[PDB]
């Protein structure tokens, strides 16, 4: 929960940079209907930003309600049944690709063998 | 399977990442930097160069190399980048003399990495190398001097320049001073050892200011007074005069030719025929003249100006041929006449006055 | 035009400083020959200031001119960049108002990010 | 030079009159105020970054016999590491003026006896100590210490 | 060829008759080999599971001619680490690589020399991710060596190497991956922050204790993570002042 | 204080020399502008990574339950590709047998 | 043309130089000699002073002559408009420059399939431009479209797209045979010389380094802008020895970002 | 006679020469001596 919740945090910030960019690059390109029409993609993505900024407020604030060991103190120097779901669901996924492995080889045989045939013909 | 032969790969490799460092060793040891040798650095998959003692400099104080020498603690050379032929001097720093609204307000080590590529032809440890290192240490010297005074000038400081100005950058290679009532504006003071002289550069940084510094008018006098006198305080002096006159002049229309003169010597030409001198000064005043005039001979009149008829009346207003001395105002009178009002279109006064 | 007043005012610009430096080296030596022990001639010293004030006229005539060149030419670029003349005025309140419609939409979002 | 020369002749002929800056002062100060308006308005510290900079093989500390807090300081090191053997100290004797001269190894020939081993060691060590290039540091003489014994334990086996 | 005068190996290529059998043998040599490639990029898909590897093999083939790219990325991080890409060109008996910074290899029909090839990749892919990182987060990347000529002599290819410094200077994390005996990664701290640091009396100054004299070695098992690249920046984020 | 808020203040002193009422100023404005909006954006990324790891340090279910979740997601999109795969095949072998 | 404006706004700063040069010169003066320690030294340093205002003045005068000699030649709110946009133009441009130097993404995924006719339009605007370049497009084989961009008297490039991607190419010389019997394209084929192989494999290093995720026009038409420095092969030597051929090769590596020769093995 | 020369590209001017050697008792391996050779007609 709250550690998607971090995810999330880092991936809104992630977005307000890449969108801050874009919309740098809509101010490049603004040439003095498609005037218009860049005016209502530089009014909408703003308002993306302002949703995203609210959004983040909200993240860190959860976030930082939910601390009582210091960091530097977790990173190891030299000197039940969710794991059973887990391996439920790892098993599950294994006999999955190895059935999308068989299908992604016939698939490439079949090309190789059009391709072949085709190219022969002349 | 045995056909990689690992030790002719072993000795390409070890050969191709430690030879750059022989050629810096001897363009060090011919510029007589004393250096540690080439060093397996902490781990064992590295090497570096560190030097002990950078040779002094040109032309600064022997407090401040005193003051420098005692501050360093290392300089290491270390080799990066594809082709390795990038080098990364890391200078490390104690005892910074002051710091910044940037959060480099902790443990008082600055580290300063200087980067440095040479060409493709020119080898990789070369002669350029180093005189770009020593080029960036005078660099660093020659702004440490400043520095110095600012930072011993820092707790006797005439306190309303304590609320106009912080220091937002300090790195050892720029200083980036943010002043403004609302920290709006910045000047970034560098030596520049190419053409020798510091670089004074101005921006906007801030969310309450004009669409300019407004001091880019007076840039080029700024940074000829401060070549001929660095000091800090003499430069948030300036500053602190020139900027409510300043503000006000560039938001004339351009008919109105702004010609600095000397800095705190602005002068406005109306057209052609038409000609102002404005003085700024200490305490918010600002003096202004006729310009056409002379300051000797009064009967004579300058190259390209006529003499304004009546400007003295207009300014008396606001507080023979005697527009040709001077009349002081508030800085606020300043913004009267030259922000501009509906007339009693949006002109000012002081071209409805000219016009 | 302002390039011919520039090849005008060049030879006076080097004529006044070749007064401005014999009449500096005239009067600092007939200082000299006041404050040191001599005899010197009084003449027709023909002061300093008033050449040292034409020079600076000269330069304000020379950077007047060429301000005036630069904001011309840099003028007309930007007019050749953006034939009835309604539809001129047309275009033109077409461009100013699109400016403003730009400059407007930046200021109240970033406005409406935070204050 | 050139339109500047007569101004460069007078003043070079009124040099050392002690009344000079007065004659400057009397015929350009009316001018330049006029027009601009009024004026304006113990132990070397290279040999403490040397040893905070060394590996933590070496642990080098100073004698407690010898002359201290004078011109030049001397030095008992160590050596810890499992990879090499236990080694006699290493006495070393680094001058005043430490850069642009070479510090000196005080040798010991006689504890550097009494085993083929410790032989082995200091015949390694003069010959990478002469293989040295002049005014080397002393983690030159350090690593050279370290690759000598090195080289001990590789040659006996 | 009279008039429009041609050369010996024009004259030569227009009169040459191949066989059937040597047709037939050449397509079937192709065919062997390229199965053989899918099935070495499709196995080391299967087993390693640490950087990542991806191929996207041609639309067009020809009867004596394939293609595939090969990617090596790491799992979330697919913007960051694109910086080992490579093309291989299987011939009837070579395979012929083309690296995304111009180094070309031809390999031999033989599947040891991909599978080794590929595990060289592997474990440079493992410090460019690194690289790439610290140019995110903000690091400063001192020295970085993409064969590294010093340590114990690795089997299969050559052992790359970083070393990034926190960008408020105290600690630094060095990185040295190797195609056998991969990730030694050990971080370096500042003195006075070991405190089992043996002090000497020769440092009369406290000034000597922000330089970083200690280095002391990370166990990346029980690091916390599901990837090295995920690892590398908790390790990253748990070095920063804590801004909590 | 509070990071969020000195993005945000961040953000809007990028744009404070185009709202209001040459060259070079504008660079060394936006330079400064970009950098301390860069530095503050990777601060708040530290930040969420340092409550991650004290997360994943004191509460590992979270964690394994981000897990279950993201293998779940995987395994309904492996479905729904080999399902769209399998209608184009059913349509291609109903074109290939009318020639 | 801007040639005029940069000529006009340097000799701006000329006569700016050129007055506060002439006042240096006088207010140094005005000062009158320091003290300096060594009575010899003072008066070098006094010389030394003088002499370089003087020296200072005379370069800033034969600047502005220099420039002499090289010069040639309600209605607000349009121009206030006219400035904003050029102002807001330059610092968008810097402003995109820094940050997609610098982007923090690092995955696509958070918490391919276009018409031929926008692959046709798209490639017949990149021939548009490059009048040395002439580009082919033609498909034998579906949907893949298959160009040859001729350079010059210099190369023929077989360039193999897939789906509005580059996939392959192969550099071959000028007279070199591009077709088959059939007059259809030689996809497969290689080109007889060693320099033409070591452009095959520089282009391919090229295709796999100009790699954009989304969007393919920036790929394409940057690809077309580091082929088109090609034809100054034969003609350029390499930048780092000088020379033309390294073991019987010409420069073949044209660097991507700043498009400069070099030998490969110059790196 | 049998030796390989591999010239450093990133710095010419350095060689790795290496010299292949029967050894006399096993005729079917090899012995390398590397050597490093510099380089100035
Ligand atoms: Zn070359």
């Amino acid at each position: 929960n709250t550690a998607s919740l971090c995810r999330i945090g880092q991936e809104t910030v992630q977005d307000i940079v890449y969108r801050t960019m874009e919309i740098f690059q809509l101010l490049r390109n603004m040439q003095l209907g498609t005037y218009q029409d860049r005016l209502t993609k530089l009014q909408d993505n703003l308002r993306q930003l302002s949703v995203l900024f609210r959004k983040l407020r909200l993240v860190y604030d959860k976030c930082n309600e939910n601390d009582p060991i210091p960091v530097e103190q977790l990173i190891p120097y030299v000197e039940s049944e969710e794991r059973r779901e887990i391996a439920e669901v790892n098993k599950k996924l294994k006999q999955k690709n190895q059935q999308l492995k068989q299908i992604m080889d016939q698939l490439r045989n079949l090309i190789w063998d059009i391709n072949a045939m085709l190219a022969m013909r002349n | 399977m045995c056909a990689f032969n690992k030790v002719l790969a072993h000795f390409v490799a070890m050969c191709d990442t430690n030879m750059p460092f022989v050629g810096l060793r001897l363009e060090l040891s011919n510029l007589e930097i004393p250096h540690q040798g080439v060093q397996v650095e902490g781990d064992g998959f590295s090497h570096a160069i560190r030097l002990l003692k950078i040779p002094p400099c040109k032309g600064i104080t022997e407090e401040t190399q005193k003051a420098l020498d005692r501050s360093l603690l290392d300089c290491t050379f270390r080799l990066q980048g594809r082709n390795n032929r990038t080098w990364v001097a890391e200078l490390v720093f104690a005892n910074c003399p002051l710091n910044g609204t940037s959060t480099r307000e902790q443990g008082p080590s600055r580290h300063v990495y200087l980067t440095y590529e040479n060409l493709l032809s020119e080898p990789v440890g070369g002669r350029k190398v180093v005189e770009m290192f020593l080029n960036d240490w005078n660099s660093i010297a020659r702004l440490y001097e400043c520095v110095l005074e600012f930072a011993r000038s820092l707790p006797d400081i005439p306190a309303h320049l304590n609320i106009f100005s912080e220091v937002r950058v300090y790195n050892y290679r720029k200083l980036i001073l943010c002043y403004g009532t609302t920290k709006g504006s910045s000047i970034s003071i560098q030596w520049n050892s190419i053409h020798q002289k510091f670089h004074i550069s101005l921006g906007t940084v801030g969310p309450n200011s004009g669409c300019s510094n407004c001091h880019n008018t007076i840039l080029h006098q700024l940074q000829e007074m401060f070549n001929k006198t660095p000091n800090v305080v003499q430069l948030l002096q300036v500053l602190f005069d020139t900027q409510a006159p300043l503000n006000a002049i560039n938001k004339l229309p351009t008919c109105f030719s702004i010609l600095p003169q000397s800095s705190t010597h602005i002068r406005l030409a109306f057209r052609n025929m038409y000609c102002i001198d404005i003085y700024c000064r200490s305490r918010g005043v600002v003096a202004i003249r006729d310009g056409a005039y002379s300051l000797f001979d009064n009967s004579k009149l300058v190259e390209g100006f006529y003499p304004a008829p009546g400007l003295k009346t207009f300014l008396n207003m606001f507080v023979s041929w005697a527009a040709s001395i001077p009349t002081i105002l508030t800085h606020s009178a300043l913004n009267i006449l030259l922000l501009p009002s509906p007339t009693p279109y949006l002109c000012s006064p002081l071209e409805r006055f000219l016009g | 035009d302002p390039v011919q007043r520039y090849k005008m005012l060049i030879p006076q610009l080097k004529e006044s400083l070749q007064t401005l430096m014999k009449v500096a080296a005239q009067n600092l030596i007939q200082n000299t020959n006041i404050d040191n022990g001599q005899k010197s001639s009084d003449g027709p010293i023909q002061r300093f200031d008033k050449c040292l004030e034409e020079f600076y006229a000269l330069c304000d005539q020379l950077e007047l001119c060429l301000r005036l060149a630069h904001e011309c030419l840099s003028q007309s670029c930007d007019s050749a960049k953006h034939l009835p003349y309604p539809q001129y005025l047309a275009v033109i309140k077409a461009q100013i108002s699109c400016a403003k419609d730009i400059h407007t939409a930046l200021l109240d979002c970033a406005n409406k990010v935070t204050g | 030079q050139y339109l500047c020369q007569p101004l460069l002749d007078a003043v070079l002929a009124n040099i050392r009159s002690p009344v000079f800056n007065h004659s400057l002062y009397r015929t350009f100060v009316p001018a330049m105020t006029a027009i601009h308006g009024p004026p304006i308005t113990s132990i070397p510290s290279v040999l403490q970054g040397e040893v905070a900079r060394l590996d933590p093989k070496f642990l080098v500390n100073l004698d407690p016999s010898h002359c201290s807090n004078n011109g030049t300081v001397h030095l008992i090191c160590k050596l810890d590491d499992k990879d090499l053997p236990s080694v006699p100290p290493l006495e070393l004797s680094v001058p005043a003026d430490y850069p642009a001269q070479s510090p000196l190894w005080i040798d010991r020939q006689w504890q550097y006896d009494a085993n083929p081993f410790l032989q082995s060691v200091h015949r390694c060590m003069t010959s990478r100590l002469l293989q040295l290039p002049d005014k080397h540091s002393v983690t030159a003489l350090l690593n050279t210490w370290a690759q000598s014994v090195h080289q001990a334990c590789l040659s006996a086996a | 060829s009279g008039p429009q005068a041609f050369d010996k190996n024009e004259i030569n290529s227009l009169q040459s008759s191949e066989g059937l059998l040597e047709k037939i043998i050449k397509q079937a040599k192709h065919i062997f080999l390229r199965s053989r490639a899918a099935a070495t990029i499709d196995s080391l898909a299967s087993r390693i599971e640490d950087p990542q590897i991806q191929a996207h093999w041609s639309n067009i083939n020809d009867v004596y001619e394939s293609s595939v790219k090969v990617l090596i990325t790491s799992q979330g991080y697919e913007q960051i680490c694109k910086s080992i890409q490579l093309q291989l060109n299987i011939g009837v008996e070579q395979i012929r690589v083309v690296h995304r910074d111009g180094r070309v290899i031809t390999l031999s029909y033989q599947e040891q020399e991909l599978q080794d090839f590929l595990l060289s990749q592997m474990s440079q892919h493992q410090v460019h991710a690194v690289q790439q990182l610290a140019k995110v987060m903000g690091w400063q990347v001192l020295s970085f060596s993409n064969h590294v000529g010093l340590g114990p002599i690795e089997s299969i290819g050559n052992a790359s190497a970083i070393t990034v410094a926190s960008p408020s200077g105290d600690y630094a994390i060095s990185v040295r991956n190797g195609p056998e005996s991969g990730s030694k990664i050990m971080v370096q701290f500042p003195r006075n922050q070991c405190k089992d640091l043996p002090k000497s009396d020769v440092l009369q100054d406290n000034k000597w204790s922000h330089l970083r004299g200690p280095f002391k070695e990370v166990q990346w098992n029980k690091m916390e993570g599901r990837n090295f690249v995920y690892k590398m920046e908790l390790l990253m984020s748990a070095l920063s002042p804590c801004l909590l | 204080s509070t990071l969020v808020d000195e993005l945000e203040s961040s953000f809007e002193a990028c744009f404070a020399s185009l709202v209001s009422q040459d060259q070079e100023e504008i660079r060394t404005g936006v330079d400064q502008c970009i950098q301390k909006f860069l530095d503050i954006a990777r601060q708040t990324e530290c930040f969420f990574l340092q409550k991650r790891l004290q997360l994943s340090v004191q509460k590992p279910e979270q964690v394994i339950k981000e897990d279950v979740s993201e293998l779940r997601n995987e395994l309904q999109r492996k479905d729904a590709l080999v399902q769209k795969h399998l209608t184009k095949l059913r349509h291609w072998q109903q074109v290939l047998e009318d020639i | 043309v801007s040639v005029n404006l940069e000529a006009f706004s340097q000799a701006i700063s000329a006569i700016q130089a050129l007055r506060s040069s002439v006042s240096r010169v006088f207010d140094c003066l005005k000062d009158g000699m320091r003290n300096k320690e060594t009575l010899e030294g003072r008066e070098k340093a006094f010389i030394a002073h003088f002499q370089d205002n003087l020296h200072s003045v005379n370069r800033d005068l034969n600047e502005l002559e220099r420039l002499s000699n090289l010069v040639g030649k309600l209605y607000s709110q349009l121009l206030q408009a006219y400035k904003w946009s050029n102002k807001l133009q330059y610092h968008a441009g810097l402003a995109s420059g820094l940050l997609n130097q610098q982007s923090l993404k690092r995955s696509a995924n958070q918490m391919l399939v276009l018409p031929p006719q926008y692959v046709d339009d798209v490639i017949s605007r990149i021939d548009r431009m490059f009048p040395e370049m002439s580009i082919h497009l033609s498909r034998p084989n579906g949907t893949s479209a298959m160009l040859l961009v001729t350079l010059g008297k210099v190369l023929k490039v077989i360039v193999v797209m897939r789906s509005l991607f580059i996939d392959r190419t192969i550099v071959k010389g000028y007279n070199e045979n591009v077709y088959t019997e059939d007059g259809k394209l030689d996809i497969w084929s290689k080109s007889n010389y060693q320099v033409f192989q070591k452009v095959t494999d520089h282009a391919t290093t090229a295709l796999l380094h100009y790699q954009l995720p989304q969007m393919p026009d920036v790929v394409v038409r940057s690809f077309m802008t580091w082929l088109r420095s090609y034809i100054k092969l034969f003609q350029a030597p390499c930048q780092r020895c000088g020379k033309f051929l390294q073991d019987g090769l010409p420069p073949t590596w044209r660097d991507f970002r700043t498009l400069e020769a070099f030998h490969d093995t110059c790196r | 006679k049998n030796k390989l020369f591999i010239k450093l590209t990133r710095l010419p001017q350095y060689y790795i020469v290496v010299e292949m050697l029967e050894v006399p008792n096993k005729p079917t391996q090899l012995s390398y001596k590397y050597y490093f050779m510099s380089v100035n007609p």
